[PDB]
RNA sequence: GCCCGGAUAGCUCAGGGUAGAGCAGGGGAUUGAAAAUCCCCGUGUCCUUGGUUCGAUUCCGAGUCCGGGCACCA
């Protein structure tokens, strides 16, 4: 079954029959003004957040909302 | 209410939905997103699958305009002696191979994008993009 | 590097560094050839580091020709010893090269190439070189 | 850095025509059920990357590293 690798890496299961480590992801939005943008995904991809969806709320005209998977303790 | 960028672009007829580039660029728009798909995909869809772009016009009041041809050489040569990558290390590698007129057809096709309505010059044309998956022509 | 694979004696007297070389002095085997200038005991960690440089610099590709070989011990008295006690120990091997002799010749290579591997190998040896290309003269000898 | 070598299974390891064994396990045999013993079975991206070959753990590079030599190191 499952169970959590808590507050000690050490204090693992034995790494010899085990097939799953899980990660904390989480729902990540970004409202961006403008393309920033370019700079902001380059900064999610070494945090290796997956890119989900992206929506231009137009008007005027840089804003833009980025939406994307990241593991959660890619940030803190 | 987005202004009149002209554009040119790098898509494909096919793989076809509002991931990027579909929405950075076509940003500045507000046209049917699935349109490059649907009417794109379907109409030029005898030929198979694969890459070509498109050509929109946006104009302020949110219109689109666009037209489109052929998947790339590289495609028409996927279906022909079933491969999916080149050869990676040609110039020796003679992988699939095609007689001097079963690499005549794959110009029928093409033929209305190089400027050669001789499809010599556009025979060794596809026949070009062989080397560089390594699939050969024949005596 | 290069050392014998065994020797009829373990130790040899310094000998001079006179006179042009005596022979390898035309490009014999390959399109480009590197020559000396100078005289030296070149020491085979040298020939290893300029052979080294030229196969990086031709990494798919290439046939590298070396013509010396270290085949001259040399001695060494161990350190913070008096003069005596007899002749110090093998510490390495040195190839004897005269001025006109050819060290290294390279083929199946462009020109650019040639004259780049043998341009960064003069500067991994203690001697002025030049850089030589196969002549006519070369095919006369 | 250097000379010698040495990185092959979760671990300790034997070794130019695709490499195994102990071991840990999981399961099984034995038992009333265990312990001990024994049987059975894997993912090897033969340490990483590039090249050499029709064929590389092997050969040529490079990278990171491990055990012994020198050397720096009140
Ligand atoms: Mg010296
Ligand atoms: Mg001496
Ligand atoms: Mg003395
Ligand atoms: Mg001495
Ligand atoms: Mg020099
Ligand atoms: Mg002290």
């Amino acid at each position: 079954g499952e169970e959590v690798e808590v507050h000690n890496p050490a204090d693992l299961p034995d790494p010899t029959r085990i097939e799953e480590i899980l990660e904390p992801y989480v729902k990540l939005t970004i409202f961006t003004p403008e393309e920033y943008v370019g700079s902001l995904m380059q900064l999610l991809q070494e945090k290796r957040g997956r890119l989900v969806n992206m929506n231009y709320l137009p008007g005027a005209q840089k804003r833009v909302e980025l939406v994307y998977e990241a593991p959660f303790a890619e940030i803190l | 209410k987005k202004v009149v960028a002209v554009v040119k672009l790098q898509l494909p007829a096919g793989k076809a939905t509002p991931a990027p580039p579909v929405g950075p660029a076509l940003g500045q728009h507000g046209a049917n997103i699935m349109e490059f798909v649907k009417a794109f995909n379907a109409a030029t869809a005898n030929m198979g699958d694969a890459i070509v772009p498109v050509e929109i016009t946006i104009y302020a009041d949110r219109s689109f305009t666009f037209v489109t041809k052929t998947p790339p050489a590289s495609y028409l040569i996927r279906k022909a002696a079933g491969l999916e990558k080149g050869a990676h290390k040609p110039g020796r590698e003679k992988v699939g191979r095609i007689t001097w007129e079963q690499v005549l057809e794959i110009a029928k096709q093409k033929m209305p994008d190089l400027n050669t309505t001789d499809l010599e010059a556009a025979a060794r044309m596809i026949a070009g993009s062989a080397r560089s998956m390594g699939v050969e022509v024949v005596g | 590097m290069l050392m014998p694979r065994r020797m009829k004696y373990r130790k040899q007297q310094r000998g001079r560094l006179k006179g042009a070389t005596k022979g390898g002095d035309y490009v014999a085997f390959g399109d480009y050839g590197l020559v000396a200038l100078e005289p030296a005991w070149i020491t085979a960690q040298q020939i290893e580091a300029a052979r080294v440089a030229m196969v990086r610099h031709f990494r798919r590709g290439g046939k590298i020709f070396i013509r010396i070989f270290p085949d001259k011990p040399y001695t060494k008295k161990p350190l913070e010893v008096r003069m005596g006690k007899g002749k110090g120990n093998v510490e390495g091997y040195v190839a004897v090269v005269k001025p006109g002799r050819v060290m290294f010749e390279v083929a199946g290579v462009t020109e650019e190439q040639a004259m780049e591997a043998l341009r960064i190998a003069g500067h991994k040896l203690p001697i002025k070189t030049k850089i030589v290309r196969r002549d006519a003269y070369d095919e006369a000898q």
